[PDB]
């Protein structure tokens, strides 16, 4: 059934799945018309396809063609992120198919089954979680990737670096979703913590800067005062 | 006019006689229901009085045979048989209108009420959905299961109403996903109408059987057909108008027949929501809605 905190381990079992999270595949820009109507002009988006235990980002690049003569946008954003996930699930080899699939939206659930139906053994689910992955678009270079594409493009990360050499994969989601829920929370501030240091650096092949041990907990706890910071701004507390 | 003669009538019950119902006491003269209408389907049901579990019945059809309900007090039912000896049987049915031991099927003339809601049902159609072939009649209960109920079990004892699932490869055509699952067209016309039910009239009996199943003997499994039936076509952007305007007239005379205080058990609140007011055929349900509105606006 649903995912939640009572049964959040098992995100970090030896069964392979999958987290798809949409929210980024649809994107707009809001404007006036000359008219003075309001009209949308699509930006390319991107599905957040993740495996928790190993850090692998399947990022689907969703380019604006796509929507090109289509109505019903995001509907069919839904439908779209089901027959691509889909086709990744085909395009995997049977012993590196997931086991199951957690969308991080209800609604992509029955898009999801409906284009699943020749995996029976595939279990969808959804979570209870509030997980941050919209705010994928915060890390600066999968933005960089999605808005560059001139075509659809799939693309491969690692989302959690090399962190898996010193931490466990339970560690690193966590340290995951609070970076990603800082940076969704205020992603000035989160952005100038992770860089205030010029002497820390990104490794051209990573995506997040080369923190010791220790600067990893300084970080971990300057992101946690963030976001209680801005619970209070917004809250007034 | 034909007749279902009964032996006798040993345990209090309530008779059932398509859309009639009346009480027989512990051992009255009650030998049974004449005057019934040929041309139609009939179902002939019971609830004991000392055990309201269990409603069960039969459907048969006069011009298959000679068929009378006698009491087995080993299974504790009223079964029907068939007599085929044609002159005793003419002459137990004379015998019992002499002495007016026989309640008499109280059809009003003008009521079309029977053949509004049994137009399409056939009893060839009934006995491959109920299958026990050596009986020309079909037994039904309250607790008999269908095929697709067992899939989510005694197999002989089970409903085999059409599986519908709009979530299945049958439903779904590889590369139309979104569109088959938004517009069930290709299922209601392709799959089903052509390819399994053959015409719009066998889909309409199936339809209509359920209902009725559902109504006389609360058949869970039942309902879940009917409003399946329903969903299908309601969910099809591109349904026949004839199909159309008959299931108006099909689902008015069911919604008007039902027991106005089974509407809680019998209606599914989402389907109807769904068929009336969000559906592709929305609009095209007026005299449906209309009594829906009328009679049952709570549910909406
Ligand atoms: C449908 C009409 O029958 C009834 O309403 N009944 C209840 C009262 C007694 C009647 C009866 O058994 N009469 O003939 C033997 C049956």
């Amino acid at each position: 059934g649903a995912m939640n905190s009572s049964n959040y381990a098992e995100l970090f079992n030896n069964d392979i799945k999958l987290f798809v999270d949409d929210t980024n595949v649809y994107r707009v820009t809001v404007h006036k018309t000359f008219e003075g109507n309001v009209a949308t002009k699509a930006i390319n988006g991107c599905i957040f396809t993740l495996n928790p235990k190993t850090g692998h980002l399947f990022l689907k690049i969703i380019h604006t063609s796509v929507w090109a003569g289509q109505k019903r946008l995001s509907q069919l954003a839904k439908w779209k992120t089901a027959e691509e996930v889909s086709a990744l699930v085909r395009s995997l080899p049977k012993e590196e198919q997931p086991k199951q699939i957690i969308v991080t939206r209800k609604a992509m659930l029955d898009p999801l089954e409906v284009h699943m139906l020749d995996f029976p053994n595939i279990a969808i689910r959804p979570t209870e979680l509030r997980l941050p992955f919209s705010a994928a678009m915060s890390i600066d270079k999968l933005s960089d990737v999605v808005m560059k594409a001139t075509e659809p493009q799939m693309v491969l990360f690692n989302i959690y670096d090399d962190w898996l050499d010193r931490i466990s994969s339970y560690t690193a989601f966590s340290r995951l979703t609070l970076l990603l829920r800082a940076l969704k929370t205020n992603e000035e501030s989160a952005k100038m913590i992770l860089l205030s240091d010029p002497t820390i650096t990104i490794k051209s092949y990573h995506l997040w800067p080369s923190f010791t041990d220790e600067q990893w907990i300084t970080i971990e706890s300057q992101m946690r005062d963030l976001i209680l910071t801005e619970y209070g701004r917004k809250y007034n507390v | 006019m034909n007749t279902v003669p009964f032996t006798s009538a040993p345990i209090e019950v309530t008779i059932g006689i398509d859309q009639y119902s009346f009480n027989v006491k512990e051992n009255q003269p009650f030998h049974g229901i004449k005057d019934i209408p040929i041309g139609h389907v009939h179902v002939i049901h019971f609830q004991h009085a000392d055990n309201s579990s269990m409603r069960y019945g039969y459907w048969f059809d006069c011009r298959m045979g000679n068929f009378y309900i006698q009491y087995d007090p080993k299974d504790g039912l009223y079964k029907m048989m068939e007599e085929r000896d044609g002159a005793k049987f003419e002459n137990i049915v004379h015998n019992f209108k002499e002495r007016q031991m026989m309640v008499s099927y109280p059809k009003i003339d003008e009521d079309d009420t029977w053949y509004n809601l049994t137009e399409f049902v056939q009893m060839d159609k009934i006995r491959k959905i109920v299958r026990k072939d050596e009986n020309q009649f079909s037994y039904v209960d309250s607790s008999m299961t269908t095929v697709q109920e067992n899939e989510l079990s005694d197999p002989a004892h089970s409903l085999n109403y059409t599986v519908i699932n709009f979530k299945s490869r049958e439903a779904i055509r590889p590369g139309h996903e979104m569109e088959d699952f938004l517009d069930k067209s290709y299922y209601l016309n392709t799959v089903m109408l052509q390819g399994i039910f053959k015409n719009s009239s066998n889909y309409f009996g199936e339809l209509q059987f359920a209902f009725l199943n559902a109504m006389f003997f609360g058949n869970y499994g039942s309902s879940l057909q009917w409003h399946a039936m329903i969903e299908l076509i309601c969910s099809s952007a591109t349904v026949p108008k004839h199909m159309l305007d008959k299931l108006d007239e099909i689902l008015y005379y069911q919604i008007k027949t039902l027991p106005e205080q089974y509407s809680d058990i019998l209606l599914n609140e989402r389907v109807w929501n769904i068929c009336l007011y969000s559906s592709f055929q929305k609009n095209s349900l007026h005299n449906t809605e209309k009594i829906m509105e009328n009679k049952y606006p709570e549910l909406l």
